[PDB]
């Protein structure tokens, strides 16, 4: 819900995605 | 969750009309969330 206020290593060049509860990838 | 009346929703939208987010538009666009918060719904069609 507020990632911002919570917390205020490799991704592939190459990837796929899913969708959250809150649509998105 | 909630719905509004359009007077509500004219309200709202008169809202982002007054001075003090007009000028945060000047400087930058302006998200403005105004659901009623069904963004929490899952499948609101399917629940309608």
């Amino acid at each position: 819900m507020n990632e911002s206020q919570i917390m205020q290593e490799t991704i592939p060049f190459l990837h796929l995605r899913k969708k959250d509860e809150f649509g998105n990838w | 969750v909630r719905t509004f009346s359009q007077q509500e929703m004219a309200f709202n939208l008169l809202g982002l009309m007054a001075p003090a987010i007009v000028n945060l538009c000047q400087s930058d666009p302006v998200f403005a969330d105004l659901n009623g918060g069904l963004q929490f719904i899952p499948d609101l069609k399917g629940l309608m």
